């Protein structure tokens, strides 16, 4: 499954402050598979 | 205004209860025969009335399949029957008549 | 206040004079501080042979590049420094060079037009420069599907005749056209009786005639040693040309029948009919509610990106029809509706829609002659084609005659049961076969 | 004799409510009317971008006195026209017809601008037109350069695009169109212009149907110049690029110096297929560039700001060389190397060009309509030429000095491998 | 027909230097009609 | 040694990344504003980069 990481179909919404922690980026990576 | 136009309503309330679409939780405008004018009026309905109209009709076709009706508590009261479609429908017709009057100039 | 009929009398009549050598000088005075003056010429590709085709277009590239009294770029400098603008064009029948400038600059502007026509440098080094320029312009034109498909319409419709030729000529002629070919073209065609010095703006006709007698007296006299270009009639051929190219995103179609010509009263009634069908493209606002059924249907069902009717006039002939642009699966539907409207106007045109087409033509005529440049163009062209200026008061009279009976008679004369010329370009697999097109030019119910 | 009659004079009036009326009776066969409104895209904010674009597409929608069907058919029956042109500052509702049918088109024009209904479904059917209309415009690489140029130059207001941002198509609401017309189509913001119409009619119309109060007073939402650059890497064959600096607001005398400076450098070609011998920028670039290109001075003047500079087109590899050659040519003028015959020639082009731009009814009506909104007055051409003649050569030099030393804005699109950034100039 | 001016379907290509003059912009305008 | 001995191509090019600074602003219809603000720091491996990691 394709990946994009960076922290070190309608998807889903974020509203509160507890589910929002962990979202701010921290360098991008792009990965591909079979 | 008077007592004569009040039993006029009484016989229209009578015909309403006899027609019996209120027994399926339906409103008068839910039963209009869809022609081109009506299909346009339905197209123009806001999302809330369209979705309500869809469910009432779906609820009635379900009941009709079982040959059932709703409890008397849940029948559409003649007093609370919102003619929600005739404003839209009357404007559709008004537009069509305008085209027709231009078409013969 | 003034009425529309009263306003048409209030236009000044074009004053007309003729010099002793043949040149014709015509002006419409206004109260403008600006003006445009130019020379219109009876010249173009229709006068050219296959062996020197494209010559007059070669001349257009060289006219502004130098002259004997003002060699090189000296001519650019003089017009740019007085804030003027200098332009030219060439059709299949007419050639024009004109200047836009201040009214006070009219005497210098006339002098420059005279120096351009008569005294042209044509240095052999400038020619070799303009040769590679034209070839690049040809590569550019190949990408304008519109300009291609109309060159194709002329090529098939007038096949075997001078009108089949393009204005620019073929690439092979550009590569071998010599200086001798060009001077022969000029000496033959650029003669005083076949030219008009037209002007429009704030200027008295006395002044324009004085300058003509001054700067255009050196032209060739009335006689030309017995070698006059006499335009022969041009055979119209019902035919079809398809350039299949599925790599292009949209197909271009042009279809037309033969029209009468310039000085035929039928053109008025034909233009009324073309206005009923009208024109369209995807950026119009009306869409579904447009009057024209072709337009209304095309917007509703999305049958085309654009279409336009046309009446292209030439001497004693012309191309009357339409052209459109659409997706590859919409060509048949567009042609069905198009022909259906031609047939419907031939047989059952109504009075109301003809009043609309009349008013559309009225509006189109007044608003086009708005400004010094389009008036000066109408002056120059109208004297090469009609031999006179037709006042707006006359055009209005020739229109008001038109009623529904007129368009039915006029349209049937040119459209009903006539062989059309067709030209296609792009993804035109769905372009109907010519026999099917030909059967769309009549109705079995009629 | 064949002469024209006594040319009538333009009449002009300012009503106390702020509305402006200007009429001219040229006794022409056709009549033209325009309602010019200070309602261009600068008056959008970041919560309703694109509203003035969709509004510009909705003139034929249904009003209170005319169905959508009647507007289209009524105007076409007479053969008339209805158009809507938009600047970053103004919207201009124009109407054209024969002078006997002015009654009809005036009624339509007033319904469009005073009584739009913006019905939910009509608006909904119209949103796809934004995508088509924008797609057509951006077929010109110039269009996206200028849009990006303003977005890089300004923080707000004039940064806004004439065309709806992609993310807003389908999301412009009927409420936003209603609020936009309420806030911006006010008497204080309007001008009613007419050719082939008498002044008493326009004044009567204005007093009866164009007395709208409230909304927003002429807001002081001042455009804040910023500078910056936007770079669009694409697959065009040529690089288009524009480089500008803040210049002068329209009407002021400094703006006339910038207009003259434009024609010193080179605004456009005057002769077909010419080398542009008297174009300073073209000859400067052509010396060190023997490949196809174009270069022109760029001048844009607004109510409270302006942009001046040049615009270049070149092969992707010749990008910087064309830019730098153009820039150095302006530096020469800022250093005071400017002859007086070159200024008199530029004042000739500008004077000649201005008069040419007002020959026709459409160009005349547009100038009068935009004069009325920008200046609240009408300035005849003889006075314009006087204001041009009043430009001194030092004013032109100082204008070029303001460009060289001012914070710059750049927009470029193409293969930008050889297209310099600002700090590389 | 819709308009965009600023100088004061595959469209068409430009190659030479003579057909390229007149293209450089000189303030944008957007117009719409019926 | 047998399958990954490929020569030529491009030596480890000194196409050095040139820091510049600037800003890019994407107006869209997201409900929240995401934003990042940075400055040039330190190349990996150097001791200054460890200070940035700790920071
Ligand atoms: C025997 C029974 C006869 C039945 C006749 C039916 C008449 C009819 O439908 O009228 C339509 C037809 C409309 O044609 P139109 O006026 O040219 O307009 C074309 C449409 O716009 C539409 O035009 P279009 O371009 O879309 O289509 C052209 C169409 C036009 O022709 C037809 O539509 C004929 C319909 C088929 C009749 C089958 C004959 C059997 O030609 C055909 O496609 C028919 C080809 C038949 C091939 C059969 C091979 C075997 O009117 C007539 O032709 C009536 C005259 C018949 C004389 C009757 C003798 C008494
Ligand atoms: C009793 C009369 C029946 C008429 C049938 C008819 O005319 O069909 C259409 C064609 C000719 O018309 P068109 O194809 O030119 O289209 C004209 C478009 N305007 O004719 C034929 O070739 C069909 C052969 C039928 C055999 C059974």
């Amino acid at each position: 499954r394709g990946v994009a990481g960076a922290l070190r179909d309608l998807k889903r919404s974020v509203l509160c402050r507890e589910s929002l922690r962990g979202q701010a980026a921290g360098p991008l990576v792009a990965s591909v598979s079979l | 205004v008077s007592a004569s136009s009040r039993w006029l309503e009484g016989i229209r309330k009578w015909y309403y209860n006899a027609a019996g679409f209120n027994k399926l939780g339906l409103m008068r405008d839910d039963t209009i025969h869809e022609n081109d004018d009506v299909k346009e009026a339905i197209r123009r309905l806001p999302e809330n009335l369209y979705n309500d109209r869809v469910f009432r009709i779906k609820r009635a076709l379900d009941l009709s399949m079982r040959q059932q009706i709703l409890p008397k508590e849940q029948w559409t009261k003649y007093e609370e029957d919102k003619s929600y479609l005739e404003p839209y429908l009357k404007e559709v017709i008004r537009e069509r008549k305008e085209r027709e009057e231009w078409a013969k100039k | 206040t003034a009425t529309y009929a009263q306003a048409l009398q209030s236009v000044p009549e074009t004053q007309v004079s003729q010099l002793d050598n043949g040149l014709r000088v015509a002006s419409e005075q206004s109260s403008q501080p600006t003006c445009t003056v130019g020379v219109w010429i009876d010249a173009g590709s229709r006068y050219e042979s296959e062996k020197n085709n494209g010559a007059g277009y070669f001349v257009e590239h060289l006219a502004f590049k130098g002259t004997k009294n003002r060699p090189g770029n000296a001519l650019e400098k003089e017009v740019e420094s007085m804030g003027a603008h200098l332009n030219a064009y060439s059709t299949r029948e007419h050639t024009a060079y004109y200047i836009k400038a201040l009214s006070k600059d009219l005497p210098k502007a006339v002098e420059l037009l005279a120096d351009i026509v008569q005294n042209c440098s044509l240095e052999d080094s400038q020619i070799e420069k303009e040769r590679d320029v034209i070839l690049q312009e040809l590569q550019e034109n190949d990408t304008s599907m519109r300009d291609v498909v109309f060159n194709y319409l002329h090529a098939t419709a007038f096949q075997g005749t001078p009108l089949a030729q393009s204005v620019e000529g073929p690439s092979e002629n550009v590569r071998k056209l010599s200086r001798a070919d060009l001077t022969e073209y000029l000496s033959r065609h650029y003669k005083a009786p076949r030219m008009v010095l037209a002007a429009a703006g704030g200027l008295e006709h006395r002044q324009l005639l004085d300058l003509a007698q001054k700067h255009f007296s050196g032209l060739s006299g009335t006689y030309d040693e017995d070698a006059v270009p006499t335009l022969s009639p041009c055979r119209f051929t019902g035919s079809q040309i398809c350039h299949r190219e599925d790599g292009l995103p949209l197909a271009h179609v042009a279809i037309a029948v033969e029209g009468p010509g310039w000085a035929h009263p039928d053109n008025v009634a034909l233009q009324v009919a073309n206005a009923i069908i009208g024109h369209y493209d995807c950026t119009y606002g009306g869409g579904a509610h447009l009057s024209s059924p072709l337009a209304s249907i095309a917007a509703t069902n999305k049958l085309c990106q654009s279409f336009q009717t046309f009446n292209i006039c030439y001497a004693d002939t012309g191309l009357l029809g339409a052209h459109f642009v659409c997706d590859h699966m919409s060509i048949d539907d567009m042609m069905f509706v198009l022909q259906g409207q031609w047939m419907r106007l031939c047989t059952s045109a109504t009075e109301s829609e003809v009043l609309r087409g009349k008013n559309l033509l009225r509006n189109a005529l007044v608003s086009h002659l708005d400004g010094t440049t389009p008036v000066c163009e109408d002056i120059g062209r109208s004297l090469l084609t009609y031999g006179r200026r037709i006042p707006l008061a006359e055009w209005e009279s020739r229109i008001a005659e038109v009623d529904a009976r007129v368009v039915r008679e006029v349209c049937s004369k040119y459209f009903y049961d006539q062989c059309p010329a067709v030209a296609g370009f792009g993804p035109i697999e769905q372009l109907p076969d010519y026999n099917r097109i030909r059967s769309g030019m009549f109705w079995l119910r009629f | 004799a064949g002469v024209p009659p006594h040319p009538q004079d333009l009449e002009f009036t300012r009503l106390p409510n702020g509305l402006v009326i200007a009429s001219l009776e040229n006794y022409a066969p056709a009549s033209r009317i325009g309602l010019f409104i200070k309602a261009g895209s600068r008056y959008e904010n970041s919560n309703n971008l694109g509203t003035s674009h969709l509004l510009r597409l909705a003139s034929s929608l249904t009003t209170k006195g005319a169905s959508s069907f009647k507007i289209t058919r009524g105007i076409e029956a007479v053969g008339g026209k209805l158009s809507v042109t938009s600047t970053r500052e103004n919207m201009a509702y124009t109407v054209e017809c024969l002078r006997d049918d002015v009654d009809i088109l005036m009624e339509f024009l007033l319904n469009v601008t005073t009584a739009p209904e913006f019905r939910r479904w009509e608006v909904a059917a119209l949103q796809p037109q934004l995508r088509i209309d924008k797609a057509v415009a951006l077929q010109n690489p110039q269009a996206h350069v200028i849009e990006n140029l303003h977005a890089a130059a300004y923080r707000n207001a004039l940064a806004n695009s004439l065309y709806c941002p992609d993310y807003r198509i389908g999301k412009v609401t009927p409420v936003e169109l209603h609020d936009y017309v309420q806030n911006h189509f006010t008497s204080a913001r309007m001008a009613l212009i007419g050719l082939g119409v008498s002044h008493p009619v326009l004044k009567q119309v204005a007093e009866q149907f164009l007395n709208i109060r409230g909304g927003l007073g002429l807001s002081g939402a001042k455009a804040k110049y910023h500078g910056g650059e936007i770079r669009e890497q694409n697959g065009d064959s040529l690089v288009h690029a524009a480089l500008v600096a803040e210049s002068a607001a329209i009407g002021s005398a400094e703006a006339n110096a910038f207009s003259v400076l434009q024609h010193v450098l080179g605004a456009g070609p005057h002769v077909k297929r010419g080398s542009n011998a008297t174009s300073s920028l073209y000859q400067a670039v052509a010396k060190g560039v023997h490949q196809p290109f174009d270069v022109s001075a760029f001048n844009a003047s607004y109510s409270d700001s302006g942009l001046f500079g040049f615009y270049t087109i070149s092969q992707a590899a010749s990008a910087g060389d064309v830019i730098k050659a153009a820039y150095n040519q302006v530096k020469t003028i800022a250093q005071g190397n400017l002859s007086n015959p070159d200024v008199q020639a530029a004042k000739n082009k500008l004077k000649a060009g201005y008069l040419m731009s007002v020959e026709s009814s459409e160009g005349f009506l547009d100038e009068v309509g935009s004069q009325a909104l920008a200046a609240g007055s009408y300035t005849p051409p003889s006075t314009v030429l006087q204001q041009i003649d009043a430009v001194a050569d030092a004013d032109v030099i100082n204008a070029a000095k303001k460009f060289v030393s001012g914070r710059k804005s750049m927009a470029a699109s193409g293969n930008l491998g050889h297209t310099p950034f600002i700090d590389e100039l």
